């Protein structure tokens, strides 16, 4: 269900380092949270829990 | 549904002043002043630099109910000197140490690399 | 120079420590929230969605695009709806936007960087999408398939933290101050020692040790307190401490003012 | 320029009205959303 700008509990934007993430996995084979400045556990759980939806529901045809 | 429009946090609505200064009949020389759309964030650092002119002989201040956006402060100060003023002047003490701070913290940048 | 006074440690473009000595936590806290929330910014508030075949919903996408950060740098030479005397907004105190996605790639990604800004911008910095990605195009807003179009139309204007926090450019504050707890501000928790089961402080460095020989010390008051400064864009993380100390002021200001209109009477 | 009925698979933009049947342009399938507005929509970004 796409990602969330920014973190709800601090602020920090988060929209941009998805695909930096959930790339720095498939291949760099990694951590990639705290190389992507995610610090204090309130934007880390941010990104560490994301369920992307979107992706299945664009399977959808029109 | 019920909750106000959220730009009543800090804009005074139809004919209000920041400040209605009432005097205090429980004791001498002392008075309520309601600060309106406001907050700790000014109130504290208002009741704070008055218990700084040790003029002062009394400042502590007040949010009613958290919904509302005000706040009132009580002051009381020595014999014939009018409280009112202790506000100005505890109120400028407060700009110019921040003035002071203001400047501190430019030159001071400036000197970065990075 | 003067009276309170900084030193600052370690700082970058994202984030400024720095030591604040010689003021009043009272007076420390207050500016510490003014960053946190009164700080004139730039957001999109008024979406007008054309065309939509994405998969999230209209005020989905619409909160969204609130939340991406745009340039604040000029935000004050610019007026609040509000006061501008013009019916709904203008050049003069808005920043429209287009953004236009069609599916062609048989998915296409929607980044803030896609957004143009179709009104005047006057010749000042401002109304630009604060990216800071790697590749360059900061904040994916959303996916979208094969024919699935998307067509808008944003309008940013002024505002401030308390209205919303898509505003405050500040987004989390680091604040602590007497490391060595000789204050004695806090009672610590602890099942047999204290001082081993809790976590010394990184800041315990700038500041004496305790020293056991001394007996409490009372007419001590909370002085000095070390902090951190992280922003999100919008404004320098520097500009993000200058404005925030000088709006405290300005408000400090009309106390003094609004104080002066009521003796005349 | 204008668009009135579409179908819930192949998405092709129909327009009918009383009798004419409720089926599409080549798929049986009767469904058949009825198209978005003219009328913009505007919105808040809290
Ligand atoms: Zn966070
Ligand atoms: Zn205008
Ligand atoms: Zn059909």
């Amino acid at each position: 269900m796409i990602i969330p700008v920014r973190c709800f509990s601090c602020g920090k934007v988060v929209g941009d380092k998805w695909d930096a993430y959930l790339r720095l996995l498939e291949e760099g084979k990694q951590d990639a949270l705290d190389e992507l400045k995610l610090k204090r556990y309130c934007c880390r759980r941010m990104v560490l829990t994301h369920v992307d939806l979107i992706e299945k529901f664009l399977r959808y045809n029109p | 549904m019920n909750a106000p429009d959220r730009f009543e946090l800090f804009i005074l609505p139809d004919d209000v002043p920041k400040l209605k200064i009432t005097p205090d009949s429980r004791v001498p020389n002392c008075i309520i002043i309601k600060f309106e759309r406001e907050d700790h964030t000014l109130a504290n650092l208002l009741r704070e630099e008055l218990a700084l002119y040790p003029d002062v002989t009394f400042v502590a201040y007040k949010v009613e109910h958290p919904l509302f956006a005000n706040f009132v402060m009580r002051l009381q100060t020595e014999e014939g000197t009018r409280p009112k003023q202790a506000l100005e002047r505890a109120c400028a003490s407060i700009i110019n140490k921040l003035k002071t701070l203001d400047h501190k913290f430019n030159e001071e940048w400036n000197i970065k690399n990075f | 120079s003067k009276e309170p006074k900084v030193n600052i440690i370690n700082a970058q473009d994202d984030e400024v420590e720095l030591m604040l000595s010689d003021v009043n936590l009272s007076l420390a806290n207050s500016l510490r929230r003014t960053m946190l929330a009164e700080v004139p910014t730039l957001a999109i508030d008024l979406v007008e969605i054309k065309m939509n075949t994405s998969v999230l919903a209209d005020e989905f996408i619409s909160h969204r695009l609130g939340l991406i950060p745009l340039v604040s740098e000029d935000v004050e030479e610019m007026k609040y709806s509000r006061d501008c005397t013009c019916e709904d907004y203008c050049d003069e105190c808005s920043v429209v936007l287009e953004l236009s996605a069609r599916h062609e790639g048989e998915t296409t990604d929607v980044y803030s960087s896609s957004l143009i800004k179709v009104s005047g911008p006057g010749n000042l910095n401002v109304g630009e999408p604060v990216r800071r990605d790697d590749y360059d195009q900061g904040i994916l807003l959303c996916k979208l398939r094969n024919h699935q179009e998307l067509n808008i139309r944003c309008i940013a204007k002024k505002g401030i933290a308390k209205e919303h926090a898509k505003w405050s450019p500040c987004s989390a504050i680091a604040f602590e101050y007497d490391p060595h707890n000789k204050l004695k501000h806090t009672d610590f928790w602890f099942e047999v020692d204290a001082k081993k089961e809790w976590p010394d402080s990184k800041y315990a460095t700038w500041e004496e040790p305790p020293k056991p020989g001394e007996v409490f010390d009372y007419k001590a008051k909370p002085n000095r307190f070390y902090m951190t400064v992280e922003t999100t864009g919008s404004l320098k993380a520097n500009q993000v401490f200058s404005r925030g100390i000088k709006t405290l002021q300005e408000k400090l200001a009309n106390v003094l003012f609004e104080l002066e209109n009521s003796r005349p009477a | 320029y204008g668009v009135k009925y579409t179908c819930g698979a192949c998405a092709h933009n129909f327009s009918l009205n009383k009798s004419d049947p409720v089926r599409c342009k080549e798929c049986g399938h009767r469904v058949i959303y009825k198209a978005r507005t003219k009328r913009m929509s505007k919105f808040l970004t809290t």
